[PDB]
């Protein structure tokens, strides 16, 4: 059995988390008087010897992250969904904080959307009991992750309130229970419990200003010791011990530091949050939020390469809050396409992300320069009047929510713009967030965040955009124009959104439906194959092979392999010829002899001895122009 | 106007109206609902007269909102620029001891003419991007024709500057002789002390003009002050290296105003 989770602490800007800890922890010293806030996200562990007739010892680490706002960039990270969350309330402040803690019960919702959270009032001492009242109105059940009970602890000094908030953190504990799988008491093989066991015992013989630890150093431990692990059982030995937070450890190809292991995880996190509490109040040549190298044994280039590779560096926080207005030249409510992200709240590590993900791509509409301009919620790449993308944030006029209005130019140049960054946030979302794009059946199904487009019929002068629910949109796929219920005047589907039609990619795979003649149901023009998904059709009067696809394959996948397709143009390569919708489909060039497998099969006399080597020079030929491409087949 | 009182305290009510919530407006930004609603006192016409007494701070836009140049955000954004080249930008600086009240406000009132290819009229227009912020303004035509004239701080220097930066171009040339004519207008009319020649000062003024070059790209700018580049260019048409008398520099491209580029 394996008896250890994590017991994150979560509040804001000052409040009973180093101090509620302490008596949880029952630390009798206290040796620091007046202690500061916390720097970093301060990981410890403590063991619980429940003295009671079950005799699981369970030892769980607490990671009380930093409430001040500064530090909120980089705590998504160590956001884990196997984890118990508290919360703390500042019941000097009542009915005001309350409020102030739904930003983070969101991003708790948004990263372990799985996980109990535990609400803590950590005043007694001052004041304002009402605050019950409005957990149980609208913080108890509305969008918000399950809250499972609620305390009231003085905090200051140890009492009855306090014994029974650390019995109800060990209920909940020995009853987490996602999908029924009783987390708390599950079964491990022995050779994970003795490598975190040798783990946790070196932890203490690395050096202090270094704690960082090569593959090598761990290959030797093994070694030292006689456990049973080969090359194939640490890939998921380390996952699992980084899962249960014994030592951190990124698998991640792009980010080249794989070979490094991270023991003594406080370390780390407090080497992080330094950079975000220097400052320099001298001459501000440089604009608030940027920096270059300024300032030890050769580790002042990790330092920078491991900010770069967390995506810390330019500083995406503490960055210009106000935005400079901005006056873009065709505004005249038909030139521009403008979809919205409603959401209720913006996720803490979103916008440092989002901006360190459209920065790097320099190469749009392809490599010229773009000219740029950050703020904290901001973009605004533009390389002309008739070339630009302004991916904003603003809060909309009776309104509570927070929305993502990007705004692009609607010409040739826009339609690629827009659905480059659209993929861009959609993956960022499912990536990092997957507790917000998360369907809900049960209930209304809101999902938290309703992507809006923006459409309006007359040409300029409408004085305001009727939204569109992309969802509603994408069901009139039936056909090509969208229409009011006048239907003397319509609009093309292609202005206000052409992601959802193939418009961004280039215009030369055009579905050209009038022309096509194909007949999906009968399956004897379905014998390219056996069983297969192609069949045979004609096209523009010659016969070709169109591939139907299923419902798995998303519009958003099948337009990411569609842009790398369109460009590779070999004569020993199959070509792309058109693609399009109703239904999701792809024509090809027809190989009339077939695959090569079948006539090895039953036509093994048909090879004249010297087809035998065409074969082999179109395939070379073939590889060549695909490794000319750096891109590798890696099943022929 | 019987009562000085009630007008300098309009002028500062327009100055200073805030509104809850964050809008949708940037800082400097204003709606004439908004402007209506703050003022408690609703009236009809004397609305209408306060919105047309404007012709001193709060300039049209669209017809229905205004700008007010002088309670734009003064937090400089984190600004890049196509080119990063040392010879890829032409940078004049125009440095003074301090910026006399209303400077950056007419400055930009005045760049708020759009027509430095068309023309004054001769083509029919180009509207480029802008970012205005209460001590800059960034103009872009294409990644290749753009402006920013920004204020900016030196090290150990007690002065301040109005940095110019532009394209090394012939559209960089034609938007850098525009932008300085008209700040030599705005120079002669409304400030002259700063042009003023002091004769206690000795061909001095508080006004300097420079001009950055370098020699080899990646070193670090010099400058040179204009009244010794018009002696230069009197003389020839390159300047040349002290030093090293071969890296040789035309001034085609440090200050092309100078030889009518
Ligand atoms: N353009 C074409 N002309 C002729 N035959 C083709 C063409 N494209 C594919 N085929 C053949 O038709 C069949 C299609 O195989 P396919 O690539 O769909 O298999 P799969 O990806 O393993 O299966 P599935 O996607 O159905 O699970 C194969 O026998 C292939 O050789
Ligand atoms: N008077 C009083 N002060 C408290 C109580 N709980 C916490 N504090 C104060 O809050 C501080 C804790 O700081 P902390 O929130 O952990 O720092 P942060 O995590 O970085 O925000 C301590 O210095 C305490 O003085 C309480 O119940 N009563």
């Amino acid at each position: 059995p394996y008896n250890r989770m994590k017991l994150m602490i979560v509040g804001n800007t000052g409040s009973g988390k180093t101090t509620l800890l302490q008596q949880l922890m029952k630390t009798k010293k206290s040796d620091l008087g007046m202690q500061s806030a916390t720097v970093g996200i301060d990981v410890k562990d403590w063991p619980i010897q429940i003295r009671d007739k079950r005799k699981r010892d369970l030892v769980l680490n607490v990671w009380d992250f930093a409430g001040r706002e500064e530090f909120y960039s980089t705590h998504p990270h160590f956001m884990t969904q196997r984890a118990l969350y508290l919360a703390v309330y500042d019941l000097s402040k009542g009915q005001a904080e309350v409020d102030a803690m739904k930003p983070w019960l969101f991003n708790i919702k948004a990263r372990a959307s799985s996980s109990p959270v535990i609400l803590v009032g950590t005043h007694l001492d001052v004041s304002k009991a009402c605050m019950s009242k409005i957990t149980k109105e609208l913080l108890n059940k509305r969008g918000f992750p399950a809250i499972r009970d609620y305390h009231f602890v003085n905090a200051t000094e140890e009492s009855d309130a306090l014994a029974k908030l650390r019995k109800t953190i060990i209920n909940e504990s020995l009853n987490f229970k996602i999908r029924d799988q009783l987390v708390v008491g599950q079964l491990i093989p022995d050779c994970y419990v003795e490598l975190e066991k040798i783990i946790l015992s070196e932890r203490k013989n690395v050096p202090i200003e270094f704690p960082v630890i090569d593959r090598k150093r761990l290959l030797q431990l093994v070694r030292e010791n006689q456990l049973q692990l080969d090359e194939n059982e640490l890939p998921h030995a380390v996952h699992f011990l980084n899962e249960s937070g014994v030592l951190l450890h990124f698998q991640d190809p792009a980010l080249q530091l794989s070979d490094l292991y991270f023991v003594e995880p406080k370390w780390l996190c407090k080497i992080m949050a330094q950079i975000l509490t220097v400052k320099v109040e001298g001459c501000p040549k440089h604009p608030k939020g940027i920096i270059s190298r300024r300032d030890p044994k050769n580790y002042m280039t990790q330092y920078f390469k491991l900010l770069e590779k967390f995506q810390i560096a330019l500083v995406p926080s503490s960055l210009s809050d106000h935005r400079p207005v901005i006056e873009l030249p065709h505004c005249e409510n038909s030139e521009i396409i403008i979809r919205l992200y409603e959401m209720p709240y913006f996720p803490m590590g979103f916008w440092s992300r989002l901006i360190n993900r459209l920065l790097e791509i320099s190469p749009y509409m392809l490599a010229l320069r773009p000219n740029r301009m950050y703020w904290r919620q901001g973009i605004y790449l533009n390389w002309s009047p008739e070339a630009y993308c302004l991916v904003g944030s603003e809060v909309l006029d009776n309104h509570p929510e927070s929305f993502l209005k990007i705004t692009v130019p609607s010409c040739r140049k826009g339609c690629i713009l827009l659905g480059q960054v659209v993929d861009h946030i959609d993956s960022l979302m499912e990536e990092w967030f997957p507790g917000l794009l998360e369907i809900d059946i049960c209930g209304e199904g809101e999902t938290l965040l309703k992507k809006w487009a923006l459409y309006s019929f007359n040409d300029g002068e409408e004085h305001q955009k009727i939204l569109l629910d992309d969802l509603m949109k994408k069901a009139e796929e039936g056909d090509l124009l969208v229409n009011p219920d006048q239907p003397r005047l319509t609009i093309p589907i292609s202005q206000i959104a052409p992601d959802l039609i193939l418009a961004d990619l280039p215009r030369n795979i055009m579905l050209n439906n009038d022309e096509l003649e194909f007949e999906q149901a009968p399956e004897f023009l379905l014998g390219d194959g056996s069983f297969g998904s192609v069949y045979r059709a004609a096209y523009e009067g010659e016969e070709v092979a169109v591939k139907i696809f299923n419902k798995h394959t998303s519009l958003r996948l099948l337009r990411q392999e569609l842009v790398v397709l369109c460009h590779l143009h070999h004569p020993s390569l199959i070509s792309l010829l058109a693609a399009g919708i109703r239904p999701r489909m792809l024509v090809m060039e027809l190989a009339s002899k077939g695959s090569l497998d079948r006539l090895l099969q039953q036509d093994k006399a048909s090879l004249t001895r010297t087809l035998q080597h065409r074969i082999a020079l179109h395939v070379a030929d073939g590889l060549r122009y695909l490794h000319s491409a750096m891109i590798i087949y890696r099943d022929l | 106007f019987v009562e000085p009182k009630w007008l300098c305290k309009i002028m500062a009510q327009i100055l200073t109206v805030k509104v809850e919530g964050c809008p949708k407006h940037p800082k400097g930004i204003i709606s004439r609902r908004d402007v209506e609603k703050f003022l408690s006192k609703k009236r009809k016409f004397p609305k209408n007269y306060m919105t047309q007494y404007f012709k001193l701070i709060a300039l049209p836009i669209g017809e229905e909102y205004l700008l007010v140049p002088s309670s734009l955000s003064d937090h400089r954004p984190v600004i890049e620029l196509p080119h990063c080249e040392n010879s890829e930008i032409i940078i004049r600086l125009y440095e003074m001891p301090y910026f006399p009240m209303g400077f950056w406000s007419r400055l930009i009132n005045r760049l708020l003419e759009i027509s430095p290819y068309m023309l004054s009229g001769r083509e029919r227009a180009l509207r480029p991007n802008r970012m205005y912020w209460r001590q800059g303004i960034y103009l872009n035509w294409s990644p290749e024709a753009y402006c920013l004239v920004g204020s900016e701080v030196l090290d150990n220097h007690p002065e301040s500057f109005l940095k110019i930066t532009v394209p090394s171009c012939r559209k960089g040339c034609i938007l850098l002789g525009q932008v300085v004519d008209h700040i030599d207008s705005l120079m002669e009319e409304w400030f002259p002390g700063l042009l003023e020649i002091d004769i206690c000062g000795e061909g001095e003024t508080l006004l300097k003009k420079w001009a950055l070059y370098s020699f080899n790209d990646g070193e670090e700018h010099q400058k040179i002050l204009l009244d010794d580049l018009m002696k230069k260019a009197e003389e020839g048409d390159l300047l040349v290296n002290p030093d090293q008398p071969r890296l040789t520099i035309p001034i085609s491209q440090i200050a092309p105003d100078l030889i009518l580029a």
